[PDB]
């Protein structure tokens, strides 16, 4: 059987409810609320036997503006997010985000997602990175870092285009459905 | 099933969604630019 624990900690859904929310619908380009009343039970065939996980969303509206689990999660595999677009921040993100999930967590690994990459595919959204850099980040660069720090894996998903969702998503709970080996 | 060296268990499979949480928070700020808020917040 096995459980998961879906905990989702940055500045991107990653491995929040946007997955399978928006896999469904909810939308992006539209407003980011509703979503706090997590905790939603569901009843279906988990692989081994039938039964389901529990993703605790954390938020603070109504539903619990005192909650804090984000704080230090145990938590075995994490979710760090990012984008394409950047103006010259990858050495940010990599400096930001490594001394911080480490930082609450004594070395914690993570997995790095795709999503925007649909649009930021664009030369438009690449201009204002041009400003500057211009390098948008592929979905084999995040694989690059990902990797970096033996975290787990940069799978394919858009939330715009659909470029799997479940696929990158999946790489994410695998890390809390088993043990799951790298690629060196 | 999904299969991916874990008892090739499936993933979040579909079927699975009951509805069980309150909230429901109308259009506040919408999302114009992108750094979503951490999970401790996740909504506006
Ligand atoms: N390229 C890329 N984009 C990411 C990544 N993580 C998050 N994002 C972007 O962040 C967005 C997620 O929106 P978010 O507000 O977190 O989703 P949500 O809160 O679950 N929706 P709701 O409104 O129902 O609560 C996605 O559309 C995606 O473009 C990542 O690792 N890579
Ligand atoms: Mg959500």
């Amino acid at each position: 059987m096995q459980t998961i624990k879906c905990v989702v900690v940055g500045d991107g859904a990653v491995g929040k409810t946007c997955l399978l929310i928006s896999y469904t619908t909810n939308k992006f380009p539209s407003e980011y609320v509703p979503t706090v009343f997590d905790n939603y039970a569901v009843t279906v065939m988990i692989g081994g036997e039938p039964y389901t996980l529990g993703l605790f969303d954390t938020a603070g509206l109504e539903d619990y503006d005192r909650l804090r689990p984000l704080s230090y999660p145990q938590t075995d595999v994490f979710l760090v997010c990012f984008s394409v677009v950047s103006p010259s921040s990858f050495e940010n993100v990599k400096e930001k985000w490594v001394p911080e999930i480490t930082h609450h967590c004594p070395k914690t690994p993570f997995l790095l997602v795709g999503t925007q990459i649909d649009l930021r595919d664009d030369p438009s959204t690449i201009e204002k990175l041009a400003k500057n850099k211009q390098k948008p980040i592929t979905p084999e660069t995040a694989e690059k870092l990902a990797r970096d720090l033996k975290a787990v894996k940069y799978v394919e998903c858009s939330a715009l285009t659909q470029k799997g969702l479940k696929n990158v998503f999946d790489e994410a709970i695998l890390a809390a459905l088993e043990p799951p080996e790298p690629k060196k | 099933g999904s299969g991916l060296s874990a008892q090739d268990i499936s993933q979040p499979l579909q079927n699975s969604f009951i509805h069980t949480g309150h909230g429901d928070s109308d259009p506040r700020h919408c999302w114009g630019f992108p750094d979503r808020i951490d999970e401790l917040y996740l909504g506006n």
